[PDB]
């Protein structure tokens, strides 16, 4: 297992240690969608 | 049932997971387990239907946040999953109904709030208005997934007193020690098939008794999830 | 008061408390009244549907329980509205469910062979029957949180118990003002389903609405948690 760049946002370039996780707060409200992404190992994205 | 000090479980049903905490103390309605209809005329030339495919699995309601003032809620069934996934089109489909149910209630909460819930489950829980007469109406009578809320928690909504209602298959909540609750419901009718539409043979409750109190700075709002597990379900088409 | 005085060392018979003993003993479920003429006896009949929800006193009884089963005796009390006998000939009907009910005072209806009918004398000791579990489901229901097809919320069909038709016989009408008093015991009695009791004054027959601009506490108030 190695980390997963889920939050991979443009804004996060800048300050890349950002990009190894992803946040939760309060502020969210049930049932709000938190995250998503494929499951595409060989492809651009988060599993690079 | 649930509560502090108990080992973490991972309860997996189909093609669901729920990380539920292992307590031994699970309330079994009226000392009976859910078993499969007795012989019926009926289902001698039409053999009952008993989907184990996505009917029996777990459903997880959307959550409801409790706050200060909230009175309560409830949910009518089979009508809370008529109109969610196989358990809805299969319960439509089919003429006859029948089933027994796993219910679990659970809140989150920190050590520094303070609650109550009482939870139990009613057989026929028919409503009244507030009257001249009037029937309730079909939103109420029979809220589906969402659930409705108490409007006079004290008389239940039906002129009975809330007091009482520990002479039912109930389950407390007291954040103070456990935060989760267990149901099994057997199937209770006048016969062993009923209509999946028109009747709902029991309502369950999560009544605060106890207000939510807790100091300014902490979440306001604590969450009560719901989950259903169907047990043994069956249904007659008589096709 | 409170006599703190004659304390009862000894345990009392379970049997008192059994559900034969407490829903036993025969009792007034209804009062029929025909007198010659008035307002509604140009006629000379009466259609009464057996109807136990009448008195509060037994229907809080029953409510206690959501499912009930049993077979019922009935007596029938006559004289004339001063208690006083006379040599009248009687004719009660018995009207199964889902069957015709007289709608005159000489409807086919008195005569369907079906409908079984009793005869007696004003004058002859009071006429008593039993009549069974005619539910077509395993027992009678107090609730039913659903529908039988909304004005018709709660109402289970599957209670009707039947209607009784009184008359006098004979062609004429009958020149005295009778009353008669129904009384209804159960027999057989089973319960399933123990539900809370009733805390709110009965508004209507068929639903259980209760005054919602006045709800009254189920116990009596007090000044202080220590004033006692």
């Amino acid at each position: 297992e190695t980390i997963l760049e889920v939050n991979n946002l443009k804004t996060n370039e800048t300050t890349p240690m950002q990009r190894l996780c992803f946040p939760v707060s309060v502020q969210s409200k049930t049932g709000e969608l938190c995250a998503a992404f494929r499951a595409d190992p060989g492809r651009d994205g988060p599993w690079q | 049932a649930c509560g502090y000090s108990d080992r973490v479980a991972q309860l997996t049903i189909g093609n669901s997971t729920i990380t539920t905490q292992e307590a031994a103390n699970i309330v079994i309605a009226y000392g009976e387990w859910p078993e499969y209809c007795p012989d019926t005329d009926a289902t001698a030339v039409d053999k009952p239907t008993r989907p184990d495919v996505s009917v029996n699995r777990f459903f997880t309601l959307d959550t409801k946040s409790w706050a200060k003032d909230s009175k309560g809620w409830y949910w009518k069934f089979p009508d809370v999953l008529t109109e969610v996934g196989v358990f809805g089109q299969n319960a439509q489909f089919h003429y006859l109904y029948r089933s027994g149910f796993c219910v679990h209630v659970q809140c989150n909460a920190s050590k520094f709030h303070q609650g109550a819930l009482l939870v139990a489950v009613l057989p026929e829980y028919v409503l009244g208005t507030i009257a001249e007469n009037s029937h309730p109406p079909y939103a109420t009578t029979q809220p589906g997934q969402v659930g409705a809320v108490l409007t006079h928690p004290y008389v239940l909504d039906a002129g009975i007193p809330l007091s009482q209602l520990t002479v039912c298959p109930h389950q407390w909540i007291n954040l103070r020690t456990n935060n989760c609750a267990t149901i099994i419901v057997p199937y209770m009718n006048t016969v062993p098939f009923d209509s999946a539409l028109n009747h709902c043979n029991f309502g369950l409750l999560v009544i605060p008794v106890v207000p939510l109190d807790f100091n300014t700075g902490a979440t306001s709002e604590i969450p009560i999830t719901v989950t259903i597990a169907p047990m043994c379900a069956e249904f007659a088409g008589l096709r | 008061n409170l006599i703190e005085t004659r304390c009862v060392l000894n345990h009392h018979s379970t049997q008192e408390t059994a559900i034969g003993n407490f829903f036993s003993r025969a009792g007034l479920v209804s009062i029929i009244t025909m007198p010659t003429t008035g307002t509604q006896n140009t006629d000379g009949y009466v259609n009464w549907d057996i109807d136990l929800m009448g008195y509060a006193q037994l229907r809080r009884k029953c409510e206690l329980f959501t499912y009930m089963r049993f077979d019922a005796e009935f007596t029938f009390v006559v004289a004339k509205p001063n208690g006083e006998l006379v040599p009248q000939l009687l004719q009660y009907m018995y009207v199964p469910p889902g069957a015709p009910k007289p709608t005159s005072r000489d409807s086919f209806a008195w005569q369907t062979a079906t409908n079984p009918s009793v005869f007696v004398k004003m004058t002859d000791p009071p006429a008593q029957v039993s009549v069974p579990f005619m539910s077509p489901a395993s027992a009678y229901q107090w609730f039913y949180d659903g529908y039988p097809t909304d004005l018709d919320y709660g109402q289970c069909p599957n209670n009707m118990m039947g209607t009784f038709s009184i008359r006098t016989v004979g062609i004429e009408k009958s020149p005295h003002s009778i009353t008669l008093r129904v009384y209804m015991r159960i027999k057989h009695v089973r319960a399933w389903i123990p539900r809370p009791l009733r805390n709110q004054p009965y508004l209507f027959k068929t639903n259980p609405n209760y005054k919602g601009n006045d709800i009254k506490c189920t116990s009596t108030s007090r000044d202080k948690i220590t004033t006692l």
